[PDB]
């Protein structure tokens, strides 16, 4: 309806803003990732036997891959070392065949959908080893160092 | 100067997403009837708000043409009716041969029939003979006093529609789930394909109501526009065409004809609905159209596609001329029994170089229908009675050029209506359901201790 | 049957003991919450052709609804910082106003469920920002102070 | 068909190896554990009305009891503070009632399928305090000892 | 073994009457009897 402005600004509000401004707003999108509990109840908010009509079903497909990948992406995380917590730094250097550019040039210049478009068929790779040289040889190292 | 690529969670993302969406409407208590269409019972209610929120000079593409959506929104209604019919009674027994002619008038105006007739009871051996009324599509003759046979009879099976259940069509919320989202677009000039630059966040659609109709929609979405409408490619004849207004002029359908029923039992639990003495005056199908809107809302609809063809170019308009019963004419519901109404009048007008007088239409009324362009079981739509009358608020219409002959000369063109999901393309183009690719390396100067 | 007293306590079992007492035992809480697996077996522990008898399908809806109200719960714990950590302390001031009583007047004097009743209204609206004055900018910080 | 040698050395591939070794090749593992979405698409790679074909739903148990005994194991996990982090150390000494031997004895010597074999009896109740003396009782103490 | 463990010092309400397991309990006794039927022969060529 007529447009009220007293929130701001919602999930995805800062997609057509620049990185460095979304890159403080990245709650607002970690809560309506997975939740398909809050939208959906358990019971409902009798001439019927039973709901395997096709709303019953197919909405339940929704909700497993509204998760897995949800874990398969906190997952990654679990894997490069970030679980509980939603920006991670990063030991191995870029080198920068995948972007010549600069620091400033990306937040304050583009914006997050406008970096992966340039770098996605560079993605894959680099989770190669974000976490083999950064985590699977990140504690070994405890190993043999907490050794003594 | 060093450079570490660091991830972040939350990024605002997305991909042109594939994955099958729900609905969700607000609940009907409603304890009097039961049984709706498509909603039933299964449907998630709305949340008490739905929120919307503006995406800021944000720009995203939009192809309504290759959109899924309507490919899954018309995938499920073919389905679950075939869900909503099996439970009900099965009319096999009646493909007999039962034998009428006309029905009782003064010789004016395939009105309608009488037959009377064999059927069993809800004892096997036991038989009776009864009567009822149908109407001439749903039979065809073959040889004596005279007696036909119901059109159908010749390649299809029929399951009459449980009366309890009803086909008012109501407000649907398709939703994308978590893990995803839809999009609405939010620039009224906007045409059917291009990106949209005003764009703002949805993730259940607003209220889409299925209404079933060839080549007219109504009582559907109004853009706040001069009625701006578009092709696939309009350059090309034989790809739709998908008008939609900006004041809804009104439409009545009617025929004023009580007629009667009665429940009779041809076994156990099974109670056909045979039609009953038509009690009052004989009168036709119809429906009114105060032309002073229509010719003038047409007049809109005129000025605009000419910045297509040139502004100095003409135009055209006569009736359908091609294919069969069904969609030549207005399908539609009204009430329990369907219509179908040659537009004669209003396709009537040639305008180049830029006291009621209210249309009215004649309608002939079906009861057994293979909907959707699918041979196989049919339905039987039960009767109506008493009279009936359904208003109704015309948003647009669906048309379909002739193609070839010379060029800008003087081209010709139609309302087609070849296929239906041009229903679905009527309120389902402002949106796109897009995925959730969350995380996102980029690179910054932190990095926490080297533990070495 | 007869009442056996061997182990103690169990699941909920401090539920009636006051909020020090359950503070101890979270983790006989942790455990049966989530496995669904545990007590439903992949394989069972041939006249019929496939299982979708509602036994089936009505125990598949609950199993996910099992983990999704825990993936979701969990999430929240990814949002401010705790996600392999049961307990979890806490940055911003508590302000009275949700309760004026003491700490001793709480974990001593009353229980959990005795404690969710009172400030059950004030429940959603601390939730908002236990991560963003606490999480959301805990880590633009160290964004901001391991960038030297 | 023919043995292609260009890529090491992938899923169990180190099952053969001993421990040690495999040690180091704990994510060659941890991502395919999961992912059932890399596998099988929400959308297909028109006859037909709906798809409860039961190649649709018992493909459809399959992913979430994927999930699930993950997600009970990640959190037995959480259980012990180790959420993000594949090795995790101890702080309970072994009395080695369990096992004889050494330490090189192990990883050099065994494979880990031959040392579940062995202690596979002693597996459920080791896994009782793992965290009750490792964690439920490791984090009272920041709260009796963050309490100044 | 099903695990009994009593909650000490704990009144919890109930109310058997808007309780909903009976609902349940018996919503799937009529259901699956009709489909512990369907498989089985129909009887309609009798009530000759
Ligand atoms: C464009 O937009 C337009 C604007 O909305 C659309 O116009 C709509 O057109 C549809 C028809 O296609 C209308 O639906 C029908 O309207 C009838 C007229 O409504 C009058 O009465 C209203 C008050 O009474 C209604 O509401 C009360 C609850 O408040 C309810 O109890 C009552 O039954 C009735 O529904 C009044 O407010 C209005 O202003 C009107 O004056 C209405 O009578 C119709 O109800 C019928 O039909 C439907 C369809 O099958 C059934 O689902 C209903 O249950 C009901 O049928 C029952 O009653 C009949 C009465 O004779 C019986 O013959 C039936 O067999 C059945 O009775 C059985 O079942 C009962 C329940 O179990 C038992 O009690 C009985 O004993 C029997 O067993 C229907 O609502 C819309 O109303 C109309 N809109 C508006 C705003 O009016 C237009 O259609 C749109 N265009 C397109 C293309 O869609
Ligand atoms: C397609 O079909 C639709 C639907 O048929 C068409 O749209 C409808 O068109 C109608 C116009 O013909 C319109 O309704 C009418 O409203 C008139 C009032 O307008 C005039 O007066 C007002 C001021 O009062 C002006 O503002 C206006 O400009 C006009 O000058 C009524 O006069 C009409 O008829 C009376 O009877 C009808 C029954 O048909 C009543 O419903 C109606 O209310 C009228 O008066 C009685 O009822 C009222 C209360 O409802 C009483 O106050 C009054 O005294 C009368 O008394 C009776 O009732 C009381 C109880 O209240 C009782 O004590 C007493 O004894 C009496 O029994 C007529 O109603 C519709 O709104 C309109 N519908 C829509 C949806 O737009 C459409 O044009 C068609 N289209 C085409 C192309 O054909
Ligand atoms: C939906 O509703 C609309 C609204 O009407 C319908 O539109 C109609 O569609 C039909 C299609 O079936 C059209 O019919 C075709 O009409 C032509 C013209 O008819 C001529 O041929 C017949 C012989 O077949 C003559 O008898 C006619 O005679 C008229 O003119 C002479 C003088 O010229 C006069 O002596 C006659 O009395 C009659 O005149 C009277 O009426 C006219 C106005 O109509 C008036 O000027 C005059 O003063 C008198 O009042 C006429 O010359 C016809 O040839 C076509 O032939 C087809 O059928 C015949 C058999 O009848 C076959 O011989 C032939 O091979 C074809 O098969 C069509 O019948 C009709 O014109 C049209 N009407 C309008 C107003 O558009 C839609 O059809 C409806 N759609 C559906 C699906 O129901
Ligand atoms: C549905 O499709 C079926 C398919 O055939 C249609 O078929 C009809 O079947 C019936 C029964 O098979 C046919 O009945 C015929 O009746 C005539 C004359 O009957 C009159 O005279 C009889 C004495 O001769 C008398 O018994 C009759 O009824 C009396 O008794 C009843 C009570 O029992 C009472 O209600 C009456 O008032 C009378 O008191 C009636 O008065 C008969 O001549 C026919 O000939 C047969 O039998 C003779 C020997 O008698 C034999 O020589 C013939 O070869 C033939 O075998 C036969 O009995 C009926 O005629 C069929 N229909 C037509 C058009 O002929 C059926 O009608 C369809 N609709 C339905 C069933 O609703
Ligand atoms: C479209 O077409 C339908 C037809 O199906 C119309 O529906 C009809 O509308 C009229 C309104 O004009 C209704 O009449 C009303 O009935 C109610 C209730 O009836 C009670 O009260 C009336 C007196 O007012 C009374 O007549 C009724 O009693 C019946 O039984 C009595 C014996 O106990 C008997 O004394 C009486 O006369 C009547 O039976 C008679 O009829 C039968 C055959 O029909 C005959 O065998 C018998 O011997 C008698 O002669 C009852 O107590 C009243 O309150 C109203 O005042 C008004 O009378 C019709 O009932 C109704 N019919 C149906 C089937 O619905 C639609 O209106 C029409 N609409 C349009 C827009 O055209
Ligand atoms: C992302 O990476 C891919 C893969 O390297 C890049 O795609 C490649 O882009 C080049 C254009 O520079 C394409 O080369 C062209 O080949 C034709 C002959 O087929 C030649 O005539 C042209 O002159 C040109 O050299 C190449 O085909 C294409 N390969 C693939 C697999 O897409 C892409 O450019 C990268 N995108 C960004 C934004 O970096
Ligand atoms: C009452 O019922 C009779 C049928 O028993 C109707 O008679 C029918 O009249 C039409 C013409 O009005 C005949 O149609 C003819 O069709 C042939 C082709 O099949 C065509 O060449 C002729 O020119 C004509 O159009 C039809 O044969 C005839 N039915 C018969 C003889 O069985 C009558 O029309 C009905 N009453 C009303 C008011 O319609
Ligand atoms: C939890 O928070 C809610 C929301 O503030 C509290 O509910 C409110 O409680 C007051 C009672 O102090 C209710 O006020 C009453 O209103 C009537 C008029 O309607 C007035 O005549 C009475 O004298 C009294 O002032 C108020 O309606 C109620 N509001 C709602 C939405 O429930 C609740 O008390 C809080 N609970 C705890 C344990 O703190
Ligand atoms: C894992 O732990 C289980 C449980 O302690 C061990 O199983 C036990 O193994 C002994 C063999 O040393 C079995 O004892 C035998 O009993 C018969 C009489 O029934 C006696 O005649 C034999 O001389 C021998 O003493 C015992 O039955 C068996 N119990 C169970 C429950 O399996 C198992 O050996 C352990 N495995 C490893 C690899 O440590
Ligand atoms: C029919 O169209 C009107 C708009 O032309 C829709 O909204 C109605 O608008 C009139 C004034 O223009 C108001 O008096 C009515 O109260 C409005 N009705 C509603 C329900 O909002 C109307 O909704 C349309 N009818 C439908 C959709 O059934
Ligand atoms: C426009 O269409 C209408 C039909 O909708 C035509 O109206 C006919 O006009 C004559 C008067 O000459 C009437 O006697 C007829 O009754 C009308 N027919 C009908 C079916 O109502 C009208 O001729 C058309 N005009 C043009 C130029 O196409
Ligand atoms: C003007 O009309 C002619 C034919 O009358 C047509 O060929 C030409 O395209 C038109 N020009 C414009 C600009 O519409």
């Amino acid at each position: 309806a007529v447009g009220i402005g007293a929130v701001f600004l919602g999930f995805l509000g800062a997609a057509g803003s620049t990185m460095g401004a979304a890159s403080m707003t990245l709650t607002v999108q970690a809560r309506n990732l997975l939740s398909g509990i809050v939208q959906q109840q358990s019971n409902l908010l009798q001439q019927h036997l039973l709901k395997l009509t096709v709303w019953g079903i197919k909405q339940l497909q929704a909700r497993v891959l509204a998760v897995e990948r949800y874990l398969r992406d906190q997952q990654l995380l679990g894997i490069w070392g970030c679980s509980g917590k939603l920006i991670c730094c990063t030991n191995v250097p870029w080198n920068s065949s995948w972007s010549n550019r600069n620091l400033s040039e990306i937040w304050d210049n583009m914006t997050w959908l406008q970096w992966d478009k340039e770098i996605s068929n560079y993605t894959q790779i680099i989770y190669g080893l974000l976490e083999e040289s950064q985590n699977q040889q990140e504690k070994n190292e405890q190993d043999l160092l907490a050794l003594d | 100067e060093n450079l570490w690529v660091t991830v972040y969670y939350g990024v605002p993302v997305w991909k042109d997403a594939e994955t099958t969406l729900f609905c969700a409407s607000d609940a009907k208590a409603y304890e009097t009837e039961k049984h709706n269409v498509w909603a039933t019972h299964a449907c998630v209610p709305t949340d008490p708000n739905p929120q919307e929120i503006h995406l800021e000079n944000v720009t995203e593409e939009f192809n309504m043409w290759k959109n899924n959506m309507v490919e899954q929104m018309h995938t499920d209604i073919i389905s679950l009716w075939d869900q909503s019919l099996k439970p009900c009674v099965k009319l096999t027994p009646l493909c007999v041969t039962l034998q009428c002619t006309n029905v009782t008038n003064n010789i004016t105006d395939g009105e309608l029939k009488n037959c009377s007739f064999n059927m069993t009871t809800e004892l096997r051996d036991k038989k009776q003979k009864v009567y009822s009324l149908f109407y001439r599509l749903d039979v065809v003759q073959i040889n004596s006093n005279k007696e036909y046979r119901l059109i159908n009879c010749n390649t299809a099976a029929i399951t009459q529609a449980c009366p309890k259940v009803s086909f008012e069509p109501i407000p649907i919320h398709y939703c994308a789930p978590a893990g995803f989202a839809i999009l609405k677009c939010k620039d009224k000039k906007f045409n059917g394909t291009g990106p949209c630059p005003s764009v703002s966040t949805v993730q259940c659609t607003h209220g889409i109501k299925p209404v079933v109709s060839t080549q007219l929609l109504l009582n559907g979405s109004l853009a706040e526009e001069e009625v701006m409408i578009r092709s696939e490619n309009i350059a090309n004849n034989a790809k739709n065409i998908l008008v939609q207004f900006n004041t809804p002029v009104q439409i009545n359908c009617t025929r004023p004809n009580n007629n009667t029923r009665k429940s009779i039992r041809i076994g156990p639990g099974q109670a056909f609905y045979a039609t009953g003495d038509i009690i009052g005056d004989i009168r036709q199908a119809h429906c009114n159209v105060s032309k002073a809107t229509w010719n003038e809302t047409l007049g809109k609809v005129v000025k605009q596609l000419r910045k297509h063809f040139g502004n100095n170019t003409i135009i055209r308009f006569a009736n359908s001329a091609g294919g069969d019963l069904e969609v030549t004419t207005h399908s539609f519901n009204c009430g329990g029994e369907f219509f179908y109404c040659n537009t004669s009048g209003l396709f009537n007008s040639t305008w180049i170089s830029n006291s009621n007088d209210s249309i009215t239409l004649p309608c002939r009324i079906k009861q057994i229908i293979n909907m959707w362009q699918r041979i196989g079981q049919a339905m039987y739509a039960p009767p109506i009675q008493g009279v009936i009358r359904c208003v109704s608020n015309i948003t647009g219409l669906i048309l379909t050029r002739d193609g070839g002959s010379t060029n800008s000369a003087t081209e010709t063109f139609r309302p087609g209506g070849g296929d239906m999901r041009d229903n679905w393309r009527s309120e389902l183009y402002k949106y796109k359901v897009v995925k959730i690719e969350p995380l996102g390396v980029a690179p910054t100067r932190c990095k926490r201790r080297v533990v070495g």
